[PDB]
């Protein structure tokens, strides 16, 4: 990812696509009322716009914690298969 | 000569004619099958203690 990022409550998705979790938006100008619930829980918070466009300033960087490597896991997985 | 009215054929060659294989046993499928499925719950289950899975897909942490 790059180090300016500029995505964030507009054009996002209002609702979700499941029912496993139900996703529901309710945007103002200024915030919006997410209403989220998945299995028995439920959580409602508001984000502000411009708390979404702080999120990706410190970045996640996921990456994979492999028993050998992740080139060897994948010929490994490739044996299994 | 009355052996030679005798059955020519002995007692011994009725049994190694009769008696020719070693049967197989009915439990000789069950632990046999059984010692080479353990190895498919140890590889492929995901509550064995030597599972397969985070050597063939390295969890993203």
């Amino acid at each position: 990812l790059t180090t300016f990022t500029f995505s964030g409550l507009q054009d996002a998705p209002v609702a979700a696509l499941s029912g496993s979790i139900k996703l529901n938006v309710a945007a103002k100008a200024g915030k919006a009322e997410v209403t989220v619930a998945a299995g028995a829980a439920k959580a409602a918070t508001q984000v502000s716009a411009a708390a979404l466009r702080k999120l990706s300033g410190s970045k996640i960087s996921l990456a994979e914690v492999a028993r050998i490597s992740v080139l060897h896991s994948s010929i490994q997985n490739y044996l299994l298969s | 000569d009355r052996v030679l009215s005798l059955p020519a054929v002995s007692k011994n060659q009725v049994l190694e004619n009769v008696f020719h294989t070693a049967p197989k046993a009915p439990v000789e499928h069950l632990e046999k099958m059984v010692s080479a499925n353990s190895k498919v719950y140890d590889a492929l289950n995901l509550q064995s203690k030597r599972v397969l899975i985070w050597q063939v897909k390295p969890a993203l942490f």
